[PDB]
Formats: C-alpha cells, sequence, structure tokens
C-alpha cells in the first residue's frame, strides 16, 4: 500500500482483506478494515456483515450507528436509514451481555419518539432488554 | 488653510438631498462651490525638547538646586468617563 | 463585592477531594462560574466602546463607536440543524452563518480573518436605554441602566469562507495573498446544540436568532473556556483514567510522597546523566554526603564527562547499602560516546555548572513519577527543565516529551536553551497561536517544521545523489527517499558488508599495513575532507565506522521522511509530524485546553510532562494536559510529570472576589500539593541580580542562597551610578495635596509618584542609564495606566529621554526582570493587596542591579507581613540620596561613599522635578551634542549597506 | 482609638517604652472595640494589623488567666486574619504551641456554653471551626480536630445503626471493641467530651433554627424580640461545617453516619427558615450539603461507586 499508488490500492485491499476474513483473527481484521474504510466507505455495510460473524457486537453495534449517522437515501446493499436503524435495536436490545458500549436505553427510547408506528414493539424491545439482563425491577418500570 | 470644509449630516437622506440639489451649483461668496464625498500639571516643570531633533557627557555640571523653603483631571486615565473607553 | 464576611453556596478547592469526580465536578462549576464573569467583564466593556444608540426617527440601534474585539453583522442566518444522531438527543450541528464588514484597519483586519476553528464569539443583540442629543457612558454606573443586552448566544467558529462558500483551512493565510475582495467577509459558525434545542423547544416566533447585532470575539487566552468545560464534562461522563500512582496525590491522598520516586518501585539505580555535569570535579561538587568513586579501570586524569551515575541506595540489595561505617555511595563510570561523524563536528553541550540542589532536581526529574521543583527568582529554573528534557530525550529516545507553560514569553526562553543542547531540530515541535509571530529565528510551528523536513529532505537526497556517484551508480536511485531506502539496502549496505569481510577475513597477520585506505568504498563521499584516513588499520577502521554512521544516519533520516512523500496534503504532513516525528512537543496549557479533542482523535501519545510557571497555571489548565492522551489499557501511560514553579511568587488571575477568595480557585495545583507536602526540591542559589537586592526576598525562601559570581562580577560590585545607595524605599509626601486618588472604585492612582518616577526615570537617563534597562512598575493597574499617561507626555515627546523598556503593573511583569526598577506603591491611606507576601516576593524579585520602591513608608513599615523586607529598606534613607555628577557607567564600589563631590537628598516629588528640570537644562548641550553624534553615525554606519 | 492605645501597650515601633502587660486591656479592648459595636470591621481589621495577636493576645496568654473576653478577642483576630485570606493565620499558634490545646479546648465548650455569649459571638466561634477544620494542614490545629471526628463519636448512633457498620466492614468490630473498653477503662473525662461534641453542637444548632419558628415571635417575658440574622448567620455557618466535614474523606468516613442519624437535614429541611426569603441562602446551602450528604462514594473504602452501581443498588434497596 505504500509503495503502490493510492489508485491501485483497491487491487491489494481486495486481496489483504479477503486472506484477513478467511482466519479468525478479529483483533487484526478490525485494524486493518477501519483503515480501509478510510479510502472505500463504501464497504462499511460488509464490514459490519463480517463483525456480526465473528461475535463482535459492541464493533458491529458501532459502525451500524455510523452507517445511521450516515443518513443516506439508500446505502450500498439497498438498505435505508428506517431498515438500517432498525437492524441496530435488533443487534442491540437482544446482547444486553455483550453490547457494552453504546447507551442501550437512550438508543430505544429515541426510537420511541421518531417511529411512531411501532411504540408498542419497542417498549417491549427496551424491556425485553433489561429481560434478557436479568435486571427485572427495571423492566418493570419500563 | 487649504480652501476646504466638511459637513456631516444627521442621516444620509439628508446629505443625498444636499448633495443632488447643490451639486456644484453657485454660491455667492464661494463663486461656485466643488462638493464630493468623504492640562499643565500644578509646579511640575516641563522640559524644553530641543528644536528639530524629532547617552550623556562622562563630566556632568551639577545644578544649584535648593528646595523651596481642587486638583483635578490631569491626564486621560485619570478621567473616570474616558477610563470607560 | 464579597468581603470576605458572609458562607455563600458556593463549592470549595481546599487541600482534599473525596474522589475524582467530586474533584472533576466542583473545578467544572467554579470555572464555570468565573468564565462567566470574565465574559460579562468583557462584553460591558465592548459595549461601552462600541457606543450603541438609538436612530433618532427609528427603531433600530445604530453604533457610534468602534472596538478592536466586536464589529457589528451585517446578516446572520443559520444554514444547517442536523438530526440527532442515534442515541443522542440535541441536533447533531447547527451552522449559522455571519457576515461582517471588516473595516479599513489593517492591524485589526489580519485579527478577524485569522479567527480559527474552534475560536468563541458572542453574537449578541442589544439596544441603547438612553435616546439623547449625544450619549456617554461611565463604569461608575450599572451597566443595565445604560445597555440592554436583550440576548447573547455563543458559538464555535468554523473557519473564514472563500471567494464562494468554502471554508478556508488554517494554511491558506501562508498561500492567500490573493486576498479576498473588499472588506466584507462571511464567517461560518456553530451554535450550541443544547440552547438551541431549548430556545426551540420552549416555542419561539421572536426567534432570538434574527435579533442579533454584533459579533464579539475574545482574546485567545480566555477563548479556551468552553474547551476547558467540554473536557471537564467528557472525563465526567467517562472513565477519567489518571495514572494509578497520581490519582491519590490528586486527590491527596495516601502519603504525600506516594508519588515520588524514593516510593515507586519503578525508579532505577542507574541514570546516564549525560551533559549534566561538566567535569569530574563538578561531579564530586553536586552529591554532597555522597562517597563518589569511579569504577574500576579510570583514573581521575581521564575520567571525563557523560557519566553514568549509579545510586546504591536505589537498589534493593543488603550487599551494598548504607552499612555502618561508610558513607552513600555514588558509582562513577565515563562513557565513551562512539561518535557517528568523521567530520569536525562540535556538539552542542550544556555549559551551566548546575548548583547541587538544581542536580537533585535533575536527578529526580529523569526518575519517574512526579517531581515537584521550586524554582525561586533567578535560580536557573529554565536550565534544570532543559536538563531534564535532554537526559530523557538522549536516556529514552522512544519516549516523548510534552511541554506545559502558562505564557508564551517563557515557552519562546525555553527553546532558545534547548536549541543549545543536542536535541536534533526535526524532533521539536511547538503549537499555538503565537505562530504567526515566533521570535526565534527558526520556526517550530505545525508549518514551520513541515517545511524544514521538505527542505532536509532534498538536501539528504543530495547527498545520496552524490553517494550514487561515488559508488558509480547508475539510474536514478535518488528520485524519492523510497528509491534511496532500496538502494540503500541492496548497495549501499552490501558494499559495507562486503568491506568488512576483506577487514575481518583477512586480519591483520595478512592485511597490509594502510590496506583500509585503499578498500574502504565510500572515499569519493568525503572528498572534502582531506586526510581522511591516516595510514594504520587499527584506526581506519575505527574511523571507518565513523564514516559508516554517517551515511547510515542519512538513509534512517531519510525512512522517516519517506511519509512526507506519501502524505502530500499539508495538513496531513504535520498529524504525521505532531504525531510520529516530534519527540519533545511544547504548547501553553491554554492551548493544550483547546487541542485536546484534536490530539486525541489524532491518537496523540505522550510519556512525560513537563510543566514550568506552574504555581501561575490554574487547577483545572494544570490537570488537562494530564488527558491529552486515550489510555491504551485499564490504565494511563504517562510516566513522568515535573512541576517546575514557585509558590511564593502570585497566584492564577482569578479575579471575581468570590470565586478568588472564597472557593480558593486563587489555588493552583502546584500551590496546593506543596501544601499537602508534596516533596519537593528548592533551588537555593540566586544568581541573577545583587546580592543586596536578593537580600529583599530570598529571606522567603528556606535557603535560598546566591551563586559564587554574585559577588564577584564587576557589575555587581560597582555602585548604581549616581544613586548613593543601590535601593531605597523613598518616603514619597503628598503631592499637591492629594495623596493617593481613586477615579473608580478599586482603581487606585498617585500622581505623586507617577511625577517622582517620571523624573527619576528622567533622572537616570540624564546620567545616561539606557532607556532598555530601565522599567516602572506599581502594584496597581490603576496607577499603571497613569504612569503610561505621564511618560507619553513628559518623556516620549522628547527624543532624548525616550520611553522606558516596560511601564507594567508587577502582576503582569511576572517572570520578566530588569536592571533597574522604579516601583511605585500606589497606596497612602492603607495597605493594599501588596500586604499578600506573594505580591511583594514578586514586586522586590524584579530588579538586577537597583530598585527604588516609591511609597508611603507610614503605610507599609508597620506591617508585620511585609517588617523581613522593610527592615532591610529601613537600614537605608527615605529620602533619595543622588550624586549628580556621577554619569552611568561608575567605577565606585556600591558600599563606599563617593569623593568627587557631595551627595544631595531629594526632598519630595516638587524638588525632583524642579531639580531635574535645572539637571535636564544645565547638561542638555552636552547631552544634546552626544545625540547628534550618535545618530549620525547610526544611520550612517548603515547608509552603505 | 486603637492606634493611641496599641502605640502605649504593644505596637513594635515602640517596643523600648510601651507599658508593661495589662490583661484588664484586653476585657476592656473586646467589650468596648469588638463586643459594643457588633464587630466593627474596621475596629477589627485595624486591630488584627496592628499585631494585637502577635504582641499582646498570645505572648501573654497563659490558660489560668484566660477570660471569655481573651478568648474570644484571639478567635476574633484569627477570624480576620482568615477573611485577609493572604496570610498564615496559625503562625503566632505553631510558634507557642503550648497553651493552645487549653485554647481550643475553651473554645469548644464557649461553643456549647449557651447563657453568656452573643449570637455574634456564637458566629465568631463556629467560624473559627469552619476555619479550624478547614485548614487540615496545619498539624498542630489537624492535631485537635481530628479529636472531634474520630470513631468514638459513633457512640451516640443507635445499635442498630452501629451493628449495619459492622457488617459493612467487619474489621471495625474489633476495633469498636478495643474503643469499647478503653473508653470506660481510662481517659474517659477526657475522651467524653470529644467523643460527644459535635452530637451536642448539632443539638446546639437545633435550638438556634428552632428559635427562627414564628410562633417563637410572641413577646418574651421580658419584652424584646431577637433580631434574626445573627441567628440566621449562625445556621448558614453551621452547614457550611457540616458541608466542610462531609467533603473531606477522613472527617466523612465516620461524620456520614453521624450526619444521616442525626437527621439534621430532616431539621434543616422542614424548618420555617428554609420556607422564608430570609432563608434562601440557607435554602441553597442544605441543597449543596445533601448533595454531599449522599454522594457517591462507599465512606469506609473511599471506593467510588459508579452511575450503574448506585442505580442497581437503590433497585436491590427498595426490592428488598
Amino acid at each position: 500500500l505504500r509503495s503502490l499508488p493510492v489508485t491501485q490500492h483497491m487491487r491489494i485491499w481486495t486481496l489483504y482483506i479477503g486472506f484477513l476474513t478467511s482466519h479468525d483473527l478479529p483483533e487484526t481484521t478490525i485494524r486493518v478494515y477501519r483503515r480501509y474504510l478510510k479510502m472505500n466507505p463504501k464497504a462499511r455495510e460488509d464490514y459490519v456483515e463480517y463483525l456480526i460473524e465473528r461475535d463482535q457486537i459492541d464493533e458491529a453495534a458501532k459502525e451500524l450507528t455510523t452507517l445511521v449517522n450516515q443518513d443516506q437515501n439508500v446505502s450500498e446493499k439497498g438498505r435505508t436509514a428506517h431498515q438500517l436503524w432498525t437492524q441496530l435495536c435488533d443487534l442491540i436490545s437482544k446482547n444486553p451481555v455483550k453490547i457494552f458500549s453504546l447507551n442501550v436505553d437512550a438508543i430505544i427510547r429515541q426510537g420511541i419518539y421518531r417511529y411512531t408506528d411501532q411504540v408498542g414493539f419497542l417498549w417491549c424491545s427496551l424491556a425485553d432488554y433489561y429481560i434478557r439482563s436479568a435486571e427485572f425491577e427495571r423492566a418493570r418500570d419500563v | 488653510e487649504k480652501g476646504c470644509a466638511f459637513i456631516e449630516f444627521t442621516t444620509r437622506e439628508a446629505a443625498e438631498r444636499a448633495a443632488e440639489r447643490s451639486f456644484n451649483k453657485t454660491f455667492i461668496k464661494g463663486k461656485r462651490l466643488t462638493i464630493r464625498w468623504g492640562t499643565p500639571v500644578p509646579s511640575v516643570p516641563i522640559l524644553p525638547v530641543p528644536d528639530g531633533l524629532a547617552a550623556a557627557p562622562r563630566s556632568l555640571v551639577v545644578p544649584n538646586v535648593r528646595p523651596v523653603k481642587s486638583s483635578s483631571i490631569y491626564y486621560p486615565s485619570q478621567d473616570p468617563t474616558r477610563l470607560g473607553a | 463585592n464579597y468581603t470576605g464576611d458572609g458562607v455563600l453556596a458556593l463549592d470549595k478547592l481546599n487541600l482534599q477531594f473525596l474522589t475524582l469526580h467530586d474533584y472533576l465536578l466542583r473545578n467544572f462549576n467554579l470555572f464555570q462560574l468565573e468564565s462567566t464573569y470574565e465574559i460579562r467583564q468583557d462584553l460591558e466593556d465592548v459595549l461601552f466602546r462600541m457606543k450603541p444608540f438609538q436612530h433618532e426617527s427609528r427603531n433600530e440601534t445604530v453604533f457610534s463607536g468602534w472596538a478592536r474585539m466586536a464589529l457589528q453583522i451585517d446578516h446572520f442566518q443559520i444554514s444547517e440543524v442536523a438530526k440527532p444522531l442515534v442515541g443522542e438527543k440535541s441536533p447533531a450541528v447547527v451552522r449559522g452563518v455571519v457576515t461582517v464588514n471588516i473595516g479599513r484597519r489593517q492591524d485589526i483586519r489580519q485579527e478577524w480573518e485569522n479567527l480559527r476553528k474552534h475560536d468563541v464569539c458572542f453574537l449578541v443583540a442589544c439596544r441603547s436605554r438612553k435616546s439623547a442629543s449625544g450619549l456617554k457612558f461611565d463604569v461608575r454606573r450599572p451597566f443595565s441602566e445604560q445597555i440592554e443586552v436583550l440576548s447573547v448566544r455563543g458559538c464555535d467558529v468554523e473557519g473564514m469562507l472563500d471567494q464562494d462558500g468554502h471554508l478556508l483551512e488554517e494554511f491558506t493565510a501562508w498561500e492567500k495573498k490573493a486576498k479576498i475582495p473588499g472588506d466584507l467577509r462571511k464567517f461560518r459558525l456553530l451554535l450550541d446544540p443544547n440552547q438551541y434545542r431549548i430556545d426551540m423547544e420552549q416555542g419561539t416566533k421572536d426567534d432570538i436568532y434574527d435579533t442579533f447585532n454584533l459579533i464579539v470575539r475574545r482574546d485567545s487566552k480566555t477563548n479556551n473556556f468552553k474547551a476547558v468545560l467540554q473536557t471537564i464534562r467528557d472525563l465526567l461522563n467517562t472513565e477519567c483514567v489518571v495514572p494509578d500512582w497520581l490519582t491519590d496525590v490528586i486527590l491527596g491522598y495516601g502519603e504525600p510522597d506516594s508519588a515520588h520516586y524514593s516510593k515507586l518501585s519503578s525508579a532505577v539505580p542507574e541514570l546516564d546523566f549525560n551533559d549534566t555535569f561538566l567535569s569530574f570535579a563538578h561531579v564530586k561538587e553536586s552529591f554532597p554526603g555522597y562517597k563518589i568513586e569511579l569504577a574500576d579501570g579510570f583514573d581521575e586524569k581521564e575520567a571525563v564527562p557523560p557519566f553514568k551515575l549509579e545510586f546504591k541506595e536505589l537498589e534493593r540489595r543488603q550487599d551494598v547499602e548504607i552499612k555502618p561505617g561508610e558513607l552513600r555511595t555514588i558509582l562513577v563510570t565515563p562513557l565513551t560516546r562512539k561518535k557517528v561523524t568523521p567530520y569536525s563536528y562540535d556538539p552542542r553541550k550544556n555549559q551551566v555548572k548546575f548548583t547541587p540542589s538544581q542536580v537533585e532536581a535533575i536527578k529526580s526529574g529523569m526518575q519517574p513519577g512526579l517531581t515537584m521543583v521550586v524554582g525561586p527568582p533567578g535560580t536557573g529554573k529554565t536550565d534544570v527543565a532543559v536538563q531534564i528534557i535532554s537526559n530523557i530525550y538522549h536516556n529514552w529516545p522512544n519516549q516523548r516529551t510534552l511541554i506545559v507553560t502558562h505564557s508564551n514569553q517563557a515557552l519562546n526562553q525555553l527553546f532558545e536553551k534547548i536549541i543549545a543542547l543536542d536535541v536534533d531540530e526535526r524532533h521539536l515541535l511547538r503549537m499555538g497561536h503565537g505562530e504567526e509571530a515566533l521570535e526565534t529565528e527558526k520556526d517550530f510551528s505545525r508549518y514551520g517544521r513541515v517545511n524544514y523536513v521538505l527542505k532536509e529532505r532534498l538536501q539528504l537526497l543530495n547527498c545520496v545523489e552524490k553517494l550514487a556517484k561515488a559508488l558509480k551508480i547508475v539510474g536514478d536511485v535518488a528520485y524519492t527517499c523510497e528509491n534511496a531506502g532500496y538502494f540503500f539496502r541492496f548497495s549501499v549496505c552490501r558494499v559495507w558488508e562486503e568491506f568488512l569481510a576483506k577487514v575481518t577475513s583477512k586480519g591483520c597477520n595478512k592485511l597490509a599495513e594502510g590496506i583500509i585506505s585503499e578498500i574502504f568504498p565510500f572515499t569519493g563521499f568525503f572528498k572534502d575532507i582531506p586526510d581522511l584516513f591516516s595510514g594504520n588499520n587499527s584506526a581506519d577502521l575505527k574511523v571507518a565506522h565513523s564514516c559508516w554512521r554517517h551515511i547510515e544516519q542519512i538513509f534512517e533520516k531519510l525512512d522517516e521522511f519517506r511519509a512526507f512523500e506519501l502524505l502530500r496534503n499539508g495538513r496531513d504532513r504535520t498529524e504525521y509530524l505532531l504525531v510520529k516525528e516530534a519527540k519533545i512537543i511544547a504548547m501553553t496549557c491554554t492551548h493544550a485546553a483547546l487541542r485536546r479533542n484534536e490530539l486525541v482523535k489524532l491518537g496523540f501519545r505522550y510519556d512525560n510532562i513537563v510543566m514550568e510557571e506552574a504555581a501561575q497555571i490554574l487547577e483545572v489548565e494544570t490537570f488537562i494536559p494530564l488527558l491529552l492522551q486515550n489510555p491504551q489499557d485499564g490504565h494511563n501511560r504517562l510516566k513522568r510529570w515535573i512541576m517546575i514553579g514557585d509558590h511564593h511568587q502570585l497566584p492564577p488571575v482569578v479575579q471575581n472576589q468570590a470565586f478568588q477568595k472564597y472557593s480558593n480557585m486563587e489555588q493552583s495545583l502546584f500551590a496546593r500539593l506543596v501544601r499537602l507536602s508534596v516533596p519537593n526540591v528548592q533551588l537555593d542559589r540566586q544568581g541573577r541580580a545583587r546580592a543586596q537586592i536578593a537580600e529583599l526576598y530570598q529571606w522567603r525562601y528556606n535557603g535560598l542562597g546566591n551563586l559564587p559570581h554574585v559577588d564577584g562580577l564587576p557589575q555587581f560590585q560597582n555602585a548604581n551610578a549616581g544613586f548613593a545607595f543601590p535601593f531605597q524605599f523613598i518616603d514619597i509626601p503628598d503631592f499637591n495635596g492629594h495623596g493617593e486618588t481613586q477615579p473608580s472604585p478599586h482603581f487606585y492612582q498617585n500622581l505623586g509618584e507617577a511625577e517622582y518616577a517620571c523624573a527619576l526615570y528622567t533622572y537616570m537617563r540624564i546620567l545616561g542609564y539606557p532607556a532598555e534597562k530601565i522599567s516602572i512598575l506599581t502594584t496597581y493597574n490603576g496607577q499603571a495606566q497613569l504612569i503610561r499617561d505621564v511618560f507619553q507626555r513628559r518623556c516620549d515627546t522628547n527624543p532624548l529621554i525616550g520611553m522606558p523598556a516596560k511601564v507594567s503593573t508587577v502582576d503582569k511583569y511576572q517572570g520578566q526582570q530588569n536592571d533597574f526598577i522604579i516601583l511605585s506603591l500606589v497606596k497612602t491611606r492603607n495597605i493594599g493587596h501588596i500586604r499578600d507576601v506573594r505580591r511583594l516576593v514578586v514586586a522586590l524579585s524584579r530588579a538586577r542591579l537597583g530598585l527604588y520602591v516609591l511609597g508611603r513608608s507610614k503605610v507599609f513599615m508597620d506591617c508585620l507581613e511585609l517588617t523581613p523586607a522593610m527592615r532591610i529598606f529601613a537600614k537605608y534613607p527615605r529620602k533619595l540620596v543622588i550624586l549628580p555628577f556621577e554619569a552611568h557607567p561608575t567605577i565606585r564600589k556600591w558600599n563606599e561613599r563617593s569623593k568627587d563631590g557631595e551627595p544631595m537628598e531629594i526632598q519630595d516629588t516638587l524638588h525632583m522635578t524642579h531639580f531635574v528640570h535645572e539637571f535636564y537644562m544645565s547638561n542638555l548641550p552636552a547631552m544634546r551634542d552626544a545625540y547628534e553624534q550618535a545618530m549620525n553615525e547610526y544611520m550612517e554606519s548603515q547608509r552603505l549597506l | 482609638t486603637i492606634s493611641a492605645v496599641a502605640a502605649k501597650f504593644w505596637a513594635p515601633f515602640t517596643a523600648e517604652t510601651h507599658e508593661n502587660f495589662d490583661a484588664k486591656l484586653i476585657d476592656t479592648i473586646y467589650d468596648n472595640e469588638m463586643l459594643k459595636t457588633s464587630f466593627n470591621s474596621r475596629k477589627i481589621m485595624m486591630l488584627e494589623f496592628s499585631q494585637y495577636l502577635e504582641a499582646y493576645l498570645w505572648p501573654n496568654y497563659v490558660p489560668e488567666k484566660a477570660s471569655k473576653a481573651w478568648n474570644m478577642s484571639i478567635v476574633v483576630m484569627i477570624n480576620e486574619k482568615f477573611r485577609e485570606r493572604n496570610l498564615d493565620s496559625w503562625n503566632c499558634f505553631t510558634k507557642k504551641s503550648e497553651h493552645f490545646p487549653h485554647f481550643f479546648k475553651s473554645i469548644l465548650q464557649l461553643s456549647l456554653q449557651e447563657e453568656g455569649l452573643a449570637s455574634s459571638e456564637h458566629c465568631a466561634l463556629l467560624t473559627f471551626l469552619v476555619n479550624a477544620f478547614g485548614s487540615v494542614e496545619t498539624p498542630i490545629v489537624h492535631k485537635e480536630t481530628r479529636k472531634l471526628v474520630s470513631i468514638e463519636i459513633w457512640a451516640g448512633l443507635l445499635d442498630s445503626q452501629r451493628e449495619d457498620l459492622f457488617k459493612k466492614q467487619k474489621k471495625l468490630k474489633k476495633i469498636w471493641e478495643n474503643v469499647r473498653q478503653k473508653m470506660t477503662a481510662a481517659a474517659a473525662d477526657n475522651n467524653e467530651f470529644e467523643r460527644t461534641y459535635l452530637w451536642n453542637l448539632i443539638e446546639k444548632f437545633k435550638r438556634v433554627l428552632n428559635s427562627l419558628e414564628p410562633n417563637e415571635a410572641q413577646e418574651s417575658e421580658e419584652g424584646e424580640v431577637r433580631d434574626p440574622i445573627d441567628s440566621i448567620k449562625y445556621c448558614e455557618r453551621f452547614i457550611e461545617l457540616l458541608i466542610d466535614l462531609e467533603s473531606i474523606l477522613q472527617t466523612r468516613r465516620f461524620f456520614n453516619s453521624v450526619l444521616h442519624s442525626s437527621h439534621i437535614l430532616t431539621h434543616c429541611l422542614l424548618s420555617s427558615l428554609i420556607s422564608t426569603d430570609a432563608g434562601s441562602l440557607f435554602f441553597q446551602l442544605v441543597q449543596l450539603l445533601k448533595f454531599y450528604a449522599r454522594f457517591e462514594i462507599d465512606d469506609l473504602s473511599g471506593r467510588q461507586l459508579t452511575h450503574k452501581e448506585v442505580s442497581e443498588q437503590h433497585y436491590q434497596s427498595v426490592t428488598r
């Protein structure tokens, strides 16, 4: 990458990522992928799909928030923000013990303020998040 | 000194009407105007500055000076009002 | 209006804090209150100076005045309100655009055109309360009676908008000499998203953001307030990973020495002191009470610096210890530093014979942990500081050191010193809004250092071309550093190894004598060192390795410069330099608060903090430099924190009475840790001023003495010309029936002292003192304005006399010095804030050769706290005794009465100003003739150039 | 005036000729210059500036002659040295340290002494304790205030409240049994004052705070109705004392259980004074105390509790 012109790096990255993602090297692959996404930000959807498969749920969540904060009309996999954000709650609310970096509850209530079609679902999503966490008294409060 | 004067009007509408209604029109004493836009501190001696100028001698004359035997604003920082600007 | 009587519902910065969140939260609250008060004082000042009045036939307000800090705005609009991020409540960004006419002043214009990213401006909407035929404003009246400020909203500033609407980056100022047309400019602003939400969610129709008519910009020493507050909020939200060794002493628990190297396990017993010691005799002197001995195989005829010192008492073994009947033992090994070049290179090295207390600070600064060194005025604190920097830089070159300082002025002095040491010029980086005005002849800014690397890369590649020519190598091995790197590994290294083989495989049993002069390959590269090889294989093989490291250093330098060929944007080149190339980074504590979020984003990493002037930095602004990097694990990676300062000099300038005095925000972290009795070294040999002058303040410190040369140099042996005594307290009686005067609350003046100081300064000038060597000081900000006004009338108008070196308050002259000081102790009715011994110690310690304290003796001589100084002043006359026949410089010794005539005693301001008039007038031709001669030769000697 | 008396009796520039010491002048100056003027700030600042403490009050201090006026006027001058802030207040005691333990103890007794001190004299005493508890670095003072906030003050807790602390930190129980036997076998004549002081001062505060109840404004048997304002300053100085005790971990560790067990926040928050406009600063102090009174810390270990840990322990508490 240092040696070749930046415009030739696509011929390298598709090998570099392809090599790395063939192995159980999540810690290395993370650092390489976040470099790659500086030159090819379209690949972030595939990076998420990698992270989920490697159970890097806490990183898969962060990258999903970047895709949602990038308020695209449609993503490079054909998903709009109202689809990408729905993935973020499905990934968050079902994984409370692992999702340690994001403020989960602040996400889901902020959905309810915005996604008025499905408020009744999201309250169960927020409450079920605490039930999976065994915080039964927070579940009641929700 | 130069045959010039300046007038500032409180408003530009006055200035604009003044301009157009007077634009190089005659005035008797002016023949025809051209118009265009645009304390000593008590008992402190003051040292005479030498003329045309604007270290010491290594032998000095010592003068035979012998002691003698409301106040108001003198400087701008003394003025409570100018201290606001 | 706080007098000290009442309780207030404020936090207090006492010695100890319950937890780190307690500590941060008290700092947040009190700093928020203080910074809000400072904003009030600035805005009230500016709005008076803008002199708003209502237009006499309309509703609208127009500004009759002008101020450097504000311009009226021609238009403003909110151009973006981005939706909240996921899990966020406020808008993601709120962008204003403001239009201002910059006006036709080139000095003012440069300041508005240099509003950078994260500068803070206030958008202000205001009206006059008063409609009158002309209007005036008085600071005696309440501001709210004169001007109504119907709204203020702060914003961050993004850059100037260009010809058509693109943001100018910071690097445009170096190339945009194709200036934007006209006097209008546009700036893009970031509003606070929380206040925008609050303004909208409360409901609005008379909407605030249409109403603004001024934009007000603060000065760079106070822009940081939002970045300080932003920092503390983030550390409260996140885990504030203070180092585990450090959080205890910040909170003030545990033993105070728990951060000192005497207690830390990570202290190292063996230290390479490098050029700290000038000679082996200096090693013996630097550690009284220790047995110092050379290691085996060295002799005192031959032991020369550098030295490693091994302190056996820092080792954990019993076998060598403070054993009965023997002293503590230091083992000294002189080091043969294997030189890296065959040229006649002279290494820049320390030339300061550090005193024992300075070496104790240097030793402690090389050990990990917290090091405090109290530096009394004139004791060489800068040279201790630089020697810690240099020793760290040589002992652990992988580590990076961040230098923090209160002022850019001291940060300048430090870099002048470091450049006299062996620090490599590319490893130094300096950062600040001062970077447009750096006084050093080498530019250490981001822009300066990037251009240095780009310049040096070219001249190194010329050596690669020259080396390729010496090797008869063909094809362009010098297009790029990358080409040079492959050329080094394949060709230069191969040929070098093929030379070392021909030496070693043959050896002296069958090498011919002097054959190394023939088989060495790079002889054509060093074609301008004659007699490079002597004809002795034992020496020539040694100089061959010296030649090799010269070549090897070139390609080592290049390989670090390769990033400047890959990174071609000017910004990225500075980000690489800031994070990888620089090893010593220098930054004011103000600027460290602004740049934190950038530095954390860039992955900036540093291992050592050195602070100077640490007693003047706020508690808050001292702490923030600890956290300019992310923790790499569950714990921080900072290894050293060196604080250099002096708590007996002035505190940080907190200016609200309550927040200063009640909540104790005037306590710097240095002063707090000293009150906690953290171990601190005190530098105890002053060198900058007369022993007689030094005695006026060295009573405050424990054992602060004088360097040997303070008794010896002629400037300290000889008297001040034309003064019978090298210092006096001159008792000034009332002038025109007034003592002090006070044209505003807490704004004191004394015209009798101001007129005496002018005549006294003029007296020195008639004696031939240089104006550059005299500065006029006073303890109160009021008299400082009056002394300027007196001198701007009576001195500045006369080219024979001219303006002093500086007219200042004492507090602003903190850390500066001059030979002669005239000090006006304004008060005549009751003792001022000068009763604070920290005011006194600073005020008295500014002179080197003479201090003449104008004041009222009866106000000050009776005070307990001033008595140790006043007992020295009291041993000399209260009336100024002058020797008008002694022109400057005199040969008279300081302690002997002059025989050339009899002194005269100046009774008061009237006798002084009447004498100096006749003394000026009577000598005026002989003084004029000297100036006429001097001004001719000054212009004539340069007229041929 | 002060300056004429000072020049005749103690001012250092008259040290060749000022009079031999007269103790009764101290009673005179205190009654006439300080107390009768309601502690006029100009007078006191002139006295403190004139080295009254360092030349006259302290060098001549002998505890068997120290009247109330003598102990009080030393307190007044130190409070003056403290409100100047820039000064080493405790310097003359740190020199002549011998009689400071007796002096400080007598100042404590004056604080609990109900009759015979004006309200403005009590504000001065309580201000001195805020000052004395603040200067934790001066060891002559710290060795005194440390005796008022040590584990023996838990003798006033309920047995159930004390037992809860020993469950929180087992090793305290061993320490307490040593304290319990020690505090009845020896030195009880000293230690019973030390350990009960803040409990009695809390009660003395409750009585002052109750004197501002509006029902107290019916006419006394003498006829006067006392001016609230000096009593209000005493209450405000007291919450500052409690905040300062709670803001420092070594005092907080033992005092926090005392502040809770004494219900002093209840007595404060239910008072009339909180509701009045005059008590508007008292109200702000109690909210600042109420913050520290239940801060996110484990006092027995000093460990900072996290926002999650504090919240989770709340849910667990209400559930139980």
